[PDB]
């Protein structure tokens, strides 16, 4: 009754952990994004 | 090198203009010395007298001038940092040939709560002879002395090289290295068991954010893959006291570590690098970062005028412009004033202060 | 009659010279600096440890 | 006519600029439009 | 006089793209480097 | 014993699958994102 159970809570920290991991990676690309979008609208400052 | 280590003292000593100010170390490209300035063989007829000065934002109130020092190199300028040749033995390191300018510290205004203002003018002076002329002006902006990261983290690697080359060179000397650096020899080929090229640690996609934040998420990642499936330094040092005979700080700086950052020149679209030692005060540095400085006012330029879609800053609507104002206080000099000398935040802005007095020196000419 | 000393935690140096010269002993220390000032760069650097 | 060829010039800098612009602020439009129904894939 | 401010604006603005361009190549290599692990996740 | 581990084997085939959808979308976003950095790079390219 706790092997199984057990197999199954390593299925809970499996999936509910890696869901976790998907959130702050795409923030961080956030982060990847808009260093491109402060770059390129500093681009024209040094046009205008 | 010398050059560049002795300017590290002054900002040590406090004989550099400025305390909120911190010190930036440049490496001038000799393709980027040509077509801005002096010719390069001028240069090679070790220290050289270069005056330095700090221009303020908008506002002609200049630093008065301070002299520095600066040494200039015909050979590759980064490779001579990477692989220092030993005179005696030439053959320790192989490295790929680059050019190579001078050295150059720099200074950098700052705040307390250090923010650089960009847009504004930290300047230099190459007087290779008396007169007039044989002395160009080359100008950096703010923004040109600051890149936003360092790349030491994903540099390290050249030691390895740099200790396997000191196996090798051994095995080839023989008994002609003294035994204790013989020794030192196996001792790091314990530790361990192509040429350097500048240039491909500088093209490398790798800076030091980002590396360190990609091997960080990975190892946590390696935990919960796991789960559910289931010093060398001090022997280099002696190789370097024995295979030269003595040492200098030259050869403390190159074991330790070096970041090595391209830039690009807003006069004349050429290359240069920025470099901070490891255990240096200036930029990024082991021991000295009180106070340490930030960009974040080239940033609160764009992206408040980014979503506003505005091209200059002081032609933002008032609502939105007076934000800016109450957050950072810096930037209220330059747009509050209606007739500056300087045409604010501008790049080229420098350029027409000299062509109007240009103007201002025909324009009294023909009515006289 | 002069020495020269290299210290460092390593196995140090030593050597024994004899110099015939024309300078006084009031006036040896920048020709004793010309030639072994790069062992006298080392010393300065090196023979702190452990020195906390 | 120094003025007139670079002042063409910046018009001929803004238009392929912002052509481009904009297609880089299609970007973060497609994560956004990706990734977000991918949390309830996993869930 | 606008002739040599607006010759220097454009030599201005030639700068920072190609700092850009060592800022923009990281968007393949970073991006990346959130399958490797997520590949042998599978 | 045959029904239940075949309503189990199409959640192994839901899931197992729809995250190897995952990895080529995002190879084929980098298409869609270094298209820009082609086109944006070009750009300079006509100034200079």
């Amino acid at each position: 009754q706790r092997t199984g159970r057990s197999a199954l809570a390593v299925l809970i920290r499996a999936c509910y952990r890696l869901q976790q991991q998907l959130q702050r990676t795409r923030r961080a690309l956030l982060h990847h994004s808009d260093a491109v979008l402060t770059s390129l609208h500093h681009v024209r400052m040094l046009l205008g | 090198m010398n050059a560049h280590l002795a300017n590290e003292v002054q900002y040590d000593l406090g004989h550099v203009p400025g305390r909120p100010s911190s010190l930036v170390h440049v490496i001038i490209s000799s393709e980027c010395l040509a077509a801005a300035g002096i010719p390069l063989a001028a240069l090679m007829r070790a220290n050289f007298q270069v005056e330095i000065q700090t221009r303020a934002h908008a506002t002609g109130d200049c630093t008065p001038w301070c002299t520095a020092f600066a040494a200039y190199v015909p050979a590759d300028a980064v490779g001579e940092l990477l692989a220092p040749v030993v005179p005696a033995h030439p053959g320790l390191l192989p490295r790929a040939s680059s050019a190579g300018g001078l050295f150059v510290s720099l200074p950098v205004v700052c705040d307390a709560q250090g923010v650089y203002d960009p847009y504004a003018v930290a300047a230099l002076r190459l007087a290779w002879g008396s007169g007039a002329s044989c002395a160009r002006v080359i100008l950096f902006s703010y923004d040109e002395l600051v890149p936003p990261n360092t790349r030491y983290a994903a540099d390290s690697t050249r030691i390895m090289r740099v200790c396997r080359h000191l196996c090798r060179y051994v095995a080839l000397l023989g008994a002609a290295a003294p035994p204790a650096a013989k020794e030192a020899a196996a001792h790091l080929s314990m530790g361990l068991g192509p040429p350097i090229s500048p240039e491909e640690q500088l093209t490398a996609p790798g800076g030091d954010t980002t590396a360190a934040q990609d091997v960080s998420i990975a190892q946590e990642n390696e935990e919960i893959l796991a789960l559910v499936q289931r010093s060398l330094v001090e022997w280099l040092d002696r190789g370097w006291e024995a295979l030269a005979g003595g040492d200098r700080p030259d050869w403390l700086w190159s074991r330790r570590s070096i970041s090595v950052v391209l830039r690009h020149h807003y006069g004349t679209k050429q290359r240069f690098v920025v470099v901070s030692y490891e255990n240096s005060v200036a930029w990024g540095g082991r021991r000295a970062r009180p106070p340490l400085l930030s960009s974040a006012l080239a940033t609160a330029l764009t992206e408040a005028c980014a979503a506003e879609r505005v091209v200059r800053p002081h032609q933002l609507s008032p609502a939105g412009q007076a934000e800016l104002l109450l957050r950072f206080p810096a930037l209220e000099v330059p747009l509050r004033h209606p007739r500056p000398v300087l045409p604010p935040f501008d790049i080229a802005a420098e350029v027409a202060f000299t062509a109007r007095i240009h103007l201002a020196c025909l324009r009294a000419l023909g009515q006289a | 009659l002069v020495f020269t000393y290299r210290q460092r935690r390593d196995q140090e140096l030593c050597c024994v010279y004899v110099i015939k010269s024309q300078l006084p002993p009031r006036g040896l220390e920048p020709a004793l600096e010309r030639l072994f000032g790069r062992l006298r760069i080392t010393n300065t650097i090196h023979g702190t440890e452990d020195m906390t | 006519e120094q003025v007139v060829v670079l002042q063409a010039q910046r018009t001929a800098a803004a238009a392929a600029l912002e052509n481009a612009a904009m297609q880089a602020a299609e970007l973060p439009v497609d994560i956004e439009r990706r990734l977000r129904p991918i949390e309830r894939n996993v869930h």
